[PDB]
RNA sequence: CUUGAGUCUCGUAGAGGGGGGUAGAAUUCCAGGUGUAGCGGUGAAAUGCGUAGAGAUCUGGAGGAAUACCGGUGGCGAAGGCGGCCCCCUGGACGAAGACUGACGCUCAGGUGCGAAAGCGUGGGGAGCAAACAGGAUUAGAUACCCUGGUAGUCCACGCCGUAAACGAUGUCGACUUGGAGGUUGUGCCCUUGAGGCGUGGCUUCCGGAGCUAACGCGUUAAGUCGACCGCCUGGGGAGUACGGCCGCAAGGUUAAAACUCAAAUGAAUUGACGGGGGCCCGCACAAGCGGUGGAGCAUGUGGUUUAAUUCGAUGCAACGCGA
């Protein structure tokens, strides 16, 4: 409520050296078990070398293309009840946003595993099935389609 | 069909609502649409970012006709009496000038004691 | 309240008449008149105006 | 006699009062072009209006109320008052040189008269607000608050009532008493060259000196310092009510008790708390995120329960895997 530090730098992929991806492989790990992440996502990225076989490294940033919201619903309280004033989001959260729900919906599927309950929704998400982009448009339908108050 | 080219417009803007009625130089009507006459209702409407999507509704019923240029009346204050005029000119419209035609007594009748919230 | 000009350039100047009426003489008329409140509004909200 | 009251003169500003005109704006209702699924409205909604064409919108007529702007912190009158403009009949107030009579004088119970609003009369008109009334919604609920409509009645004379926080909750008339920024009027003189400049009379708005003041404050417009007269006041409730007279179409007005009864009812002023009052922070407060509870078994504490007893204490944030 009065401290403007910034963001806490994080350690890269154990091979590629990816800080932008350094923060993805952080919201996947349960109870600080980076022994079941560095071998379920850093590996469920090379099993997309079967969902196509192509260069899986940039074959990330595009699965997060139709999945990055840019205007959001930031509430308020003036008038007599509420205020929705939907407004834009900055990059310090953009890259991250999708990353989350992207794995989130990718949990409550029901696939054969989770090295697979993730190698699936990071292609489907890139194809517009799954809650990946349906969330995206479950939102924008309300956000920026509600600039009467914004 | 006539194809006017020099007809008028009337922007009546109450607080909880605002209508856009396109008429001719003389006064005869031509086309119209309005706030509640477009999707949003209640008080979700009224806001300016609603009362110009109406404006751009009159455009599709006032281009069946010929209007190479127009003028406007703003009978009524409120939430959509400027913004209304914005999606005007731009959506493919000329404009001589603006004329205000809002009420003005010389103290003649009593008004609604109304809102005693 | 008369505007209109030459050289098409959707200018402005509609505000020039924004300060000789507008909502101005509408607030006075909007809901109700004043009656006794002007007995204490021009002769009372005047303590507002002495410097 | 003349400075007090005044009479004439001669100026002057002003919503002073009554009557008679009036022009412009503005809603609403009428009459038709247009035009289409809509308008109206609340927090949202509903009631009501619209395919028997609302509303928008135009061109026309009927009609009633009121005079934005100017407007003022202003102006007037004895108060309640009173706002465009025009016309006649009519008050008051102010001033300048003077010109005049000669203490007329200021006070007044009863006496008489004027009387915001509301209401009762007779009769008129009735555009808009609207008690009462009916829907509508909100709530437990709503005889209310907002929504939709609407009778009286706001308006007119003629007449009654004759009370209001009738205000400045502060009689009148008269001379005093430090000033300081003004408002509006009237008349002297200044190269009147001038916006203005300087003296001086009525009114007036704010500060505020002594002084008065129980404090807040009044303070040249006194709540200062004196002088004539009249009004009222004597503790709260019971009560301006009852009882008699009066007035009054009435509704009611006014003249005004007793009996009980309580240690208080009050004024201003500080002290904090509390505001569904404001302004400014602070916390995992919240927002942003991660996890979990309620739900499922089981351990366990507690109030229920029943007991021959289920041993006493803890009972919102402060107690409940708590003292065990
Ligand atoms: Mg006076
Ligand atoms: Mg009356
Ligand atoms: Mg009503
Ligand atoms: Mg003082
Ligand atoms: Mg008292
Ligand atoms: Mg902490
Ligand atoms: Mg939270
Ligand atoms: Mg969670
Ligand atoms: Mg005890």
């Amino acid at each position: 409520r009065r401290r403007v530090i910034g963001q806490r730098k994080i350690l890269p992929d154990p091979k590629f050296g990816s800080e932008l991806l350094a923060k993805f492989v952080n919201i996947l790990m349960v109870d600080g078990k980076k022994s079941t992440a560095e071998s379920i996502v850093y590996s469920a990225l090379e099993t997309l070398a079967q969902r196509s076989g192509k260069s899986e490294l940039e074959a990330f940033e595009v699965a997060l293309e139709n999945v990055r919201p840019t205007v959001e619903v930031k509430s308020r309280r003036v008038g007599g009840s509420t205020y929705q004033v939907p407004v834009e989001v900055r990059p310090v959260r953009r890259n991250a946003l999708a990353m989350r729900w992207i794995v989130e919906a990718a949990r409550k599927r029901g696939d054969k595993s989770m090295a697979l309950r993730l190698a699936n929704e990071l292609s489907d998400a890139a194809e517009n099935k799954g809650t990946a982009v349906k969330k995206r448009e479950d939102v924008h339908r309300m956000a920026e389609a509600n600039k009467a108050f914004a | 069909r006539k194809q006017v080219s020099d007809g008028v417009a009337h922007i009546h803007a109450s607080f909880n609502n605002t209508i856009v009625t396109i008429t001719d130089r003389q006064g005869n009507a031509l086309g119209w649409a309005t706030a509640g006459g477009s999707g949003f209702r209640g008080s979700r409407k009224s806001t300016p970012f609603a009362a110009q999507v109406a404006a751009e509704r009159c455009a599709d019923a006032v281009k069946e006709y010929g209007i190479k240029n127009l003028e406007v009346m703003v009978k009524g204050p409120g939430p959509g009496r400027e913004s209304t005029i914005r999606a005007l000119n731009a959506a493919g419209f000329r404009i001589t000038n603006i004329t205000d035609v809002t009420p003005i007594p010389h103290n003649g009748c009593r008004p609604p004691k109304k809102r005693r919230v | 309240i008369k505007v209109r000009e030459n050289e098409p350039f959707d200018v402005a100047l509609r505000r020039f008449k924004r300060s000789c009426e507008k909502a101005g003489v509408l607030a006075e008329v909007r809901r109700r008149e004043f009656y006794e409140k002007p007995t204490t509004e021009r002769k009372r909200a005047k303590a507002s105006a002495v410097k």
